């Protein structure tokens, strides 16, 4: 056995399905989608007292953003690869590129690298969180599959956002920001946090402001 | 190849071994001057059958000795060859030995690293100017040396030649180190120019070594 | 190659882990007033030409590298960066960003076989010194504080316990000195180490002459 | 550029000016000779541009020694010489022109003479290819007898030499006239 | 043996072939059915997180119909095999694809990839299919490995064999004009119903959720 | 611009000029090396432009001194000259370099040689050649004072003939002449013959 | 193609090697005439131009390949210079060629161990051998083959640097003939050819040949 | 080991060819192709919702020639759409129409190729071929996945083979389109179906009418 | 790519010597060299066989028989073709019979060596003319093409390759080598270059010519 390019007697491949085997060692990610906004946090790991953690958050386009959780050079790669087919489509057309198409795209390349033999599958899942007009949040499983969301959580310890997440309604409290981004960080729990939708596009409210906002979860 | 637990390459220490049993070749160094002096054993009878081990000449002002595989030895030698031509050319102003030995290194090294090629058997080390000597293991390590011996039992010779270092001496006199810690393939890099030197020449020198460890 | 394991964990790169081990340490500190960076030179043969081979490098003219693991690799992995490093200045007079350097060269680290050599590269750029470490794994990280090599595996807690942002390059060539000398069998000279620094004002990369640490020893 | 190549009852004979003069027909050279011997009972006569000819005789040099010790049998003229008009037809451009003279027994004599693109002219008698050609055929058309010995056919082409030689400015000094017979070869320098 | 999609076994079976076979056997239904009046291929798929949406069915022109089951990222760019290839034959043609013609293209398609040693075959069987007034419906459904065989309405997916008594009553199942649907919402005992009759106009259609409502409360 | 080599049997003496004229108005720039040393006993002469005999004279260069570096032999003349000629011919006639040159040596079995070559790859064995427009000059007089068995040095008083006659009727050419003179044991250069 | 030992040394080429020491004897000889080299063999002698030819051993159908692609270089190097090919640069060619194939590749080394020799001018008769690992040296004599060390050291054993043909084809013939039999190899296949300055002349029904069949008569 | 590819055993014969054949034995679907005085029938049973309407072994690949296949089914697709393009190829290049052996010299070495060549797998089809030659006579050759441009006066395929060599011979011992046509269909009957002439129109080759097929079985 | 054939232990190359085997294993064919001829045989039901036989033509004067695998035979017997065209355009003559074997031997060279696939299953006979004279070699499988004054190839010829000889003895003409070859060789196949350069099959009521 022992290679993507041949089934298991079940009928499985095992190669693909290591890579959620990699996916749980990363450090988990949680989205929350408002009508009108998208928010999503992430948490950034420490490797040392001196270390300063690495960002989860990325920044593919005006109203697009992304937030890889698996091992981070194919993480890289699919960021550059994403940035290098936004700027291609704009280049070619005067025009944003379209959400879905772009993850249809990257979700086109991760097949393409789990299909072929000598390629080895990704071990990241993007979680996509933009909108060209209405506010979306895209999974990409480390495969051609990939899958529109209302609220997803991701990665490590993600078990308990997960369960946490039928607590609440995507939009039980849409309609404020601020709900939203209370919401996002009661379901996670320096840690970052992103926010996109309406009238600005991405931004990373990683400020004080946002070290200001970490007590109101517990004020 | 591919990396072992303990994050050692197995190609390269298995290839390594191939220099590790070989004929034994060392360098003395100097200010203009080098000693660079090898050993290669051939049937008696057939004077021709080994024209080739002599040290080789990369440039008028350069100079190789190897140990290891000949027939991998043949190759990297002309891959320097065409190579110091090219900087020669690029340049129009010679080879300097710092640029051939990273040069040689970046190869060896190379094909330890990129798929579908059999890495290198052979440890080389170059003479070249002031003057100074560069050492090139398979690993595709290279480093200067005052002093060095590559080959069989490149321990003996070597840590042996620790014992009786000096640094700067004689033209002549340079070259006794050699034997002393060294039939013989002689050849002496002075002036910028490799030379092979006289089989008679040294035979005075060849009977006192003979008989200074006999008397 | 890239077989993944069934603890999902990449084999071969993981594998590829203990090559750094083999590297003789070295601690880039990077300061408020610049980027230190320190290194064993008493991997030395006695009869090598003395202090004739630097682990420490130079990438571009305000970049200076520190390498773990094997000698070669990391030959490479510095010829291609100080490639690219270069070229990013092609007509344009600002050199590549620390952290863009550091991530072209992870970038490439990550797709043979996988490199056995871990980097301390730092500069200063924006400003700021910076330090990355690059993880063989070509996992890119900005430390503060940070060193190399198997005696990095407890010289590290060294780090932890002396270092402050606020040091003078000179208070923190005292420090890096420190840690450093603590993993080292001889009493540190000049030829046990091979310090380099890039100033937050003179931005130059510089190894120290010998002079200077026998100096301040 | 002047070659010739008459034939005989049991001979042939070729020859040559021995001038390769440069533009504006300038004599920058006397000693230039342009016929080869490719093999014992083998000849080309080049002529036309004269880099070409060393580069086409050089060619032959190749393929033709390559052929025998790739198989035995010294190669026989028809060989050679479609073999030939297959080397020229490539390219015109190879060629700015040459026009090849191929010569010797096959013990049938045999004279052919290729044009630069390779059109060859399988003849049972003499041919002239060179810049004084004209002359040539005028000469030779009439001179010629059918079989002769080898120094009556040899004051033949000399005389046709000796008539061209005179009515050209680019015509040389000399003549590498060479009689031959399947045993004995005979090379002689006239003026 | 059964290491390889290419070597053959002892006994001449493909086992690397007939895993994928267990794949689609294991992976969600994905009926389409065929009335006397027209066409109606669904799906069940079985994947707070969304589950507004997940489309199995998408076409290659506003007529002809894909389905499919298996992995889904193979067949997603199958699917992009078809678009591309009904364009292309578009571009040189200048008319609209006979779907027979596309249905032995896709059918080369999947069966290249089962020839090469490296390769891996495409886990996903395709149902494809059109109807006119002119070109009556048929539905061709596309083993992997070859083999694509017109059909009258094939069940495909995790439980056809068991809902294949209930296509086995394709007289009743023929018998419909628009209510089709409405038998199939009981016979199962997310959802992708779609159209192609005269009433659709032939054109390919989302079925109307307002038409979807008589079939849900019809029991 | 003019080029000239000469050789006997106790000679090849390559005299040449030393002018290199940036615009062809004017000799802007002097005591240009026209000559290439390629060989212990084999000199290279090349003329036309200063770019093409420069590229191919270093490449002609690197390729024998490579060829020698390899196998032990040195490279027998007649193959230098065959080899600059399959060079500077393997050029489409769309691409050859502008450039004259004499090859001359020295050999272990035939001697002295030369040969004379030009911008189309044409070349000949010869006991003296010219380049240049000045060709047409001293080629009279290098053919009517010649001595096949002549010592050295009354070939360099017909040399003093050349030039003396180069710079009365021509292209005015009075700087001093280099001239590689090659010997059994080495090449002599003269940078002073005026 | 195979990696290196764990003791140090390659797997292939060791059996190739084998397989060459299976090979029929070949040998050589160099007087002042030119190279003489015998045969235990159909021509197993074969000439690279006129002034070399090389007499092999080994997996022959894929020397073969050797003596066409020499033959490629020879002529090729001709035509480059217009100068007859030295046989140390031939040598180098094809050393070069079974180089290029053990290390990278993955196909499988020449099975083909052979002899060669021939008058470049420059530095008079040459002899050398070939090995599938890419190792050759010059000789004055050799024995390739079957019994290899046992028909060298009857020549190492008596032997001197000039004879002339007609004496030291003999010598050849001491070695080549007892090794096999007294008279075999002149009762059944044999090939001794040589370049006087071009061709192998000698024959095995030539009438010279009878004085190889004549041997004897002085043997006993 | 040597099974696992297209290798030579140790007794010096080849595997997988064998097991190709075992899969074009196991096919199950036995065809009869028998030539006709002056004419040539070729045969095969045409073997739910399923649609024998579509069902066909026989194959024209030209107007004058027609192939029937047996084997692997997307292999069989493919051997006819390379046969198709052989035609097509040889009439573009020499504007003849291939005679039958000359499609066979295309079909046996394309089909051939694989064999030597380890990667891509051996051939798992196999089937006789008809047509009219620029000889008069009526040319029916067959092929095997082992190369074979074989040749007969009358052949079967399947998983009935040499078995049905001896009973072919009593047909054999009384072999117009009555006469011939009867020959074959109880070849069938002896050990619906559907039969297929070259000379309907003497040159052009189609497969013989549905109202005609009871005639013949019944007299 | 991969050369899956590699060398044994013991120094042989283990596929070929399959390849061997399968000829060994399959079917019988003669050649005979007359002073003025060559001759070459073969033992050779609804199969119309007169569209197959091991005979074929490469050219008006060369002719060849194969042992092993038929599809072999044709793939070689293609380029073999290919290549006395290839070379009466590269040259103006016909080729010469131990050309056209050399040039075979090199292809049955390379995929013996060159990397991925299966060596060839089959020998070869190869009869002809030349200027030189009448030709047989035969092609081994390894590239060990070689001179022929008889031959064998197929089915148990350890005991039938040493029939062929008594032609030699007095029976130099054509006419009298037939009941050699057929005879020795006791369906069937008979090709005859003869004292002209055509050679062409004998018809089965020549071969009843010859039964008598």
């Amino acid at each position: 056995d022992t290679d993507n390019i041949i089934y298991s007697p079940e009928g499985r491949l095992y190669q693909v399905e290591y890579a959620s085997e990699a996916i749980k060692q990363g450090t988990c990610a949680v989205a929350i989608k408002s009508k009108d906004y998208v928010v999503v946090s992430g948490l950034k790991k420490c490797i040392s007292k001196l270390s300063f953690p690495q960002e989860k958050i990325f920044k593919i386009d005006d109203y697009i953003g992304i937030s890889m959780s698996g091992i981070t050079s194919d993480a890289k790669v699919l960021t550059k690869f994403m940035q290098n087919e936004c700027l291609s489509h704009k280049f070619l057309y005067n025009e944003n590129i379209n959400i879905e198409s772009l993850v249809r795209s990257v979700a086109d390349k991760y097949q393409k690298n789990t299909q072929k033999s000598s390629k080895r599958a990704f071990g990241v899942g993007l979680m996509i969180a933009a909108y060209h007009n209405e506010p979306c949040i895209f999974e990409t499983r480390p495969n051609g599959s990939y899958f529109e969301y209302d609220a997803l959580s991701f990665g490590a310890r993600s078990h308990a956002s997960k369960t946490y997440l039928e607590k609440n309604l995507h939009l039980f409290e849409e309609c404020s920001l601020e709900e939203l981004i209370l919401h996002c960080l009661k379901a996670l729990k320096n840690t970052a946090l992103a926010v996109v939708g309406k009238n600005h596009p991405w931004q990373e409210i990683s400020s004080l402001q946002l070290e200001e906002y970490l007590s109101k979860v517990k004020m | 190849t591919v990396f072992s637990p303990d994050g050692h390459l197995l190609q390269v220490e298995h290839a390594l071994e191939a220099v590790k049993k070989g004929g034994c070749a060392v360098a003395i160094k100097s200010s203009n001057f080098a000693v660079l002096a090898v050993e290669k054993k051939n049937i008696p009878k057939l004077q021709n059958p080994k024209t080739t081990e002599k040290l080789i000449k990369l440039d008028e002002h350069n100079c190789l000795a190897f140990a290891g595989l000949n027939a991998d030895a043949r190759v990297l030698v002309n891959k320097t060859r065409l190579e110091c031509q090219r900087y020669y050319l690029n340049m129009d102003e010679p080879a300097p030995v710092d640029y051939i030995a990273k040069y040689v290194a970046k190869v060896q090294q190379k094909f330890t690293h990129r798929g579908g090629v059999r890495p290198f058997g052979i440890a080389t080390l170059i003479a070249g100017f002031e003057i100074c000597i560069y050492q090139t293991e398979p690993s595709g390590i290279y480093a200067a040396w005052k002093a060095q011996a590559i080959g069989k039992n490149a321990k003996i010779v070597q840590e042996f030649l620790e014992k009786n270092y000096q640094e700067n001496m004689e033209q002549k006199d340079c070259i006794f180190l050699a034997l002393k810690a060294i039939n013989v393939e002689v050849a002496l890099l002075t002036e910028k120019d490799l030379t092979f030197i006289e089989e008679q020449e040294i035979n005075s020198m060849v009977e006192l070594i003979d008989q200074e460890r006999t008397k | 190659v890239n077989t993944f394991s069934p603890e999902g964990r990449l084999f071969q790169v993981e594998y590829a882990l203990g090559a750094i081990k083999l590297g003789s340490t070295a601690v880039g500190i990077c300061v408020n007033d610049g980027v230190i960076l320190a290194s064993e030179r008493r991997i030395s043969s006695t009869l090598i030409e003395k202090d004739s081979v630097e682990k420490l490098l130079s990438i571009d003219d305000h970049i200076g590298c520190a390498m773990s693991g094997l000698m070669a690799d990391a030959r490479t992995l510095i010829d291609y960066a100080r490639v690219e490093c270069n070229h990013y200045k092609f007509i344009y007079n600002e050199n590549i960003n620390i952290k863009s350097c550091v991530e072209l060269i992870s970038e490439l680290a990550l797709d043979s076989r996988p490199f056995g050599v871990a980097l301390l590269i730092g500069g200063v750029d924006k400003n700021g010194p910076c330090l990355w470490y690059t993880e063989p794994s070509g996992t890119n990280t900005r430390f503060s504080a940070a060193s190399i090599g198997s005696a990095q595996e407890g010289a590290e807690l060294l780090l932890q316990e002396n270092y402050k942002k606020d040091m003078t390059f000179e208070q923190a060539e005292i420090l890096a000195l420190t840690v450093l000398r603590q993993v080292m069998e001889d009493k540190l000279s000049t030829s046990n180490v091979e310090i380099c620094a890039i100033k937050k004002s003179d931005q130059t990369f510089y190894k120290y002459n010998t002079d200077d640490i026998s100096r301040i020893i | 550029g002047c070659v010739l190549g008459m034939s005989g009852s049991n001979c042939v004979a070729i020859a040559c000016d021995l001038r390769l003069g440069a533009n504006t027909f300038t004599t920058v050279s006397t000693k230039f000779s342009k016929i080869f011997k490719m093999n014992n009972n083998v000849y080309v006569g080049l002529s036309g541009l004269a880099t070409d000819i060393q580069t086409l005789y050089e060619i032959l040099r190749y393929r033709v020694n390559l052929y025998e010790v790739r198989q035995d049998a010294e190669m026989d003229v028809e060989c050679f010489a479609n073999m030939l008009s297959s080397i020229l037809y490539s390219n015109r451009f190879s060629p700015y022109f040459v026009n090849p003279i191929v010569v010797g027994f096959k013990y049938e004599p045999y004279l052919t003479a290729y044009d630069l693109i390779g059109a060859k002219c399988e003849t049972r008698d003499f041919v002239v290819n060179g810049v004084t050609s004209e002359q040539l055929f005028g000469m030779c058309e009439s001179l010629y007898v059918k079989d002769q010995d080898e120094n009556g056919l040899f004051e033949t082409i000399s005389q046709c030499l000796l008539s061209a030689l005179d009515r050209d400015c680019i015509s040389g000094w000399g003549a590498e006239v060479l009689v031959l017979t399947p045993e004995k070869i005979i090379k002689k320098k006239l003026k | 043996y059964d290491l390889s999609v290419s070597t053959f076994s002892p006994d001449g079976r493909l086992y690397q072939v007939e895993y994928i076979y267990k794949s689609i056997n294991n992976n969600n239904t994905a009926l389409c059915l065929e009335c006397k009046d027209g066409i109606i291929c669904c799906c069940i798929n079985s994947n707070m997180i969304k589950k507004n949406s997940y489309n199995r069915i998408y076409h290659v022109n506003n007529n002809i119909i894909i389905t499919y089951s298996g992995f889904d990222g193979d067949a997603r760019n199958i699917i992009d095999r078809a678009r591309s290839e009904a364009n292309t034959y578009y571009y040189n043609f200048h008319t609209n694809i006979p779907l027979h013609i596309l249905v032995n293209r896709i059918s080369l398609y999947i069966h290249a990839y089962t020839l090469y040693w490296h390769m891996r075959p495409f886990a996903a069987s395709i149902i494809i299919s059109s109807f006119n007034e002119k070109d009556k419906g048929d539905i061709y459904c596309i083993e992997p490995n070859g083999a694509c065989y017109k059909y009258s309405g094939i069940v495909i997916g995790k439980n056809k064999e068991m809902f294949k008594t209930e296509i086995e009553k394709k007289d009743y199942k023929d018998i419909n004009v628009r209510d089709a649907i409405e038998d199939i919402y009981k016979f199962i005992l997310l959802v992708n119903f779609s159209w192609i009759c005269k009433e659709s106009s032939y054109e390919f259609q989302n079925i109307h959720e307002e038409i979807l409502t008589p079939a849900l409360n019809k029991a | 611009d003019t080029l000239i080599g000469l050789r006997g049997n106790n000679f090849v003496v390559l005299a040449a000029d030393t002018y290199s004229i940036n615009s062809i108005i004017k000799l802007k720039n002097d005591d240009n090396t026209k000559f290439y040393d390629i060989h212990g006993n084999k000199c290279l002469l090349l003329g036309g432009s200063i770019g093409d005999r420069l590229q191919f004279g270093e490449f002609i260069r690197k390729n024998v001194h490579l060829y020698q570096y390899q196998n032990n032999t040195d490279m027998f003349v007649k193959s230098f000259a065959f080899f600059t000629r399959k060079n500077l011919a393997y050029y489409l006639r769309r691409n050859p370099f502008e450039v004259n040159c004499l090859i001359a040596g020295y050999d272990k079995k035939d001697g002295y040689q030369l040969y004379w070559c030009d911008y189309l790859s044409n070349m000949d064995s010869v006991n003296k050649g010219a380049h240049g427009y000045g060709a047409y000059l001293v080629s009279a007089i290098l053919d009517k004072y010649y001595h096949e068995n002549l010592t050295v040095d009354e070939a360099l008083d017909i040399f003093k003939l050349c030039f003396e006659e180069l710079k009365k009727r021509f292209l005015l050419t009075q700087i001093n002449y280099e001239l590689r003179i090659m010997y059994d044991n080495k090449v002599e250069t003269q940078y002073v013959t005026v | 193609t195979t990696t290196f030992s764990p003791e140090g040394r390659l797997y292939q080429v060791e059996y190739a090697l084998e397989a060459i020491n299976n090979a029929s004897i070949t040998i050589g000889l160099i007087t002042k005439d030119g190279v003489i080299l015998g045969a235990d063999k159909y021509e197993k002698i074969y000439k690279i131009d006129k002034h070399i030819f090389c007499g092999v051993a080994g997996l022959n159908a894929d020397a073969n390949i050797l003596i066409n692609q020499s033959r490629l270089y020879a002529q090729r190097y001709l035509y480059n210079y217009n100068e007859v090919q030295p046989v140390s640069q031939l040598v180098v060619q094809i050393c070069d060629i079974k180089q290029s194939y053990t290390q990278y590749g993955g196909l499988r080394p020449y099975g083909v161990s052979f002899l060669i020799g021939g008058y470049d001018t420059k530095d008079g008769y040459q002899l050398y051998h070939t090995d599938p690992s890419g190792n050759y040296s010059g000789w004055f004599a050799t024995a390739i083959g079957t019994n290899n060390l046992t028909a060298s050291s009857v020549l190492k054993q008596e032997w001197k640097n000039d004879m002339t043909l007609e004496e030291g084809l003999l010598l050849a013939l001491k070695t080549l003939a007892k090794s096999t039999d007294t008279e075999i190899p002149k009762s059944e296949k044999i090939e001794l050819a040589y370049l006087t300055n071009k061709d192998g002349e000698v024959y095995q029904k030539y009438l010279t040949e009878k004085e190889i069949e004549e041997l004897i008569k002085l043997y006993t | 080991y040597d099974r696992h590819l297209t290798i030579f055993s140790p007794d010096g014969n080849l595997y997988q060819i064998e097991y190709a054949i075992k899969a074009v034995k196991n096919t199950n679907i036995t065809s009869v192709g028998v030539k006709g005085e002056n004419c040539a029938v070729i045969i095969s049973q045409k073997k739910k919702l399923l649609d024998y309407n579509n069902i066909t072994n026989i194959y024209n690949i030209t107007d004058e020639i027609g192939c029937s296949m047996v084997g692997m089914p997307g292999d069989c697709l493919s051997m006819v759409y390379k046969a198709r393009s052989e035609a097509s190829e040889f009439l573009y290049s020499n504007g003849y129409n291939v005679n039958a052996e000359t499609l066979c010299r295309n079909i046996c070495d394309k089909i051939q190729v694989y064999t030597q060549h380890a990667y891509m797998r051996l051939h798992a089809c196999s089937g006789m071929i008809i047509g009219i030659d620029e000889n008069n006579k009526p040319e029916l050759f067959k092929f095997d996945p082992s190369g074979f441009c074989a040749g007969y006066r009358a052949c079967v395929i399947g998983n009935k083979e040499q078995e049905s060599i001896s009973v072919l011979e009593r047909l054999l011992e009384k072999r117009d389109i009555r006469n011939t046509t009867i020959l074959a269909i109880e070849a069938l009957q002896t050990i619906e179906i559907e039969v297929a002439i070259v000379s309907t129109k003497n040159r052009n080759f189609t497969q013989i009418s549905e109202k005609e097929i009871d005639n013949y079985l019944t007299y | 790519s991969f050369s899956l054939t590699t060398f044994s232990p013991t120094g042989k190359l283990v596929q070929i010597e399959y390849a061997l085997n399968r000829v060994s294993s399959s079917s019988p064919a003669l050649g005979i060299r007359a002073k003025n001829g060559v001759i070459i045989a073969t033992e050779k039901e609804l199969i119309e066989e007169n569209s197959i036989f091991k005979i074929q033509q490469i050219s008006e004067h060369i002719g060849i028989v194969y042992a092993g695998m038929p599809g072999d035979f044709r793939v070689l017997l293609k380029r073999a073709r290919k290549e006395a065209i290839r070379y009466s355009l590269q040259y103006g003559s016909e080729i010469l019979v131990k050309e056209l074997v050399k040039i075979i031997a090199s292809i049955v060279q390379e995929f013996t060596q060159t990397g991925g696939v299966r060596p060839f299953g089959l020998s070869l006979l190869i009869c002809g003319v030349d200027v030189y004279g009448y030709h047989l070699y035969q092609i081994d499988p390894s590239g060990c093409y070689f001179n022929w004054m008889a031959t064998c190839v197929g089915k148990d010829y350890q005991n039938n390759m040493s029939f062929l000889e008594k032609r030699y003895n007095k029976d130099i003409e054509i006419e009298d080598a037939i009941h050699t070859a057929i005879l020795t060789l006791k369906n069937i196949e008979i090709g005859v270059a003869y004292d002209n350069k055509p050679f062409k099959i004998l018809t089965q009521n020549e071969i009843k010519d010859y039964l008598i």
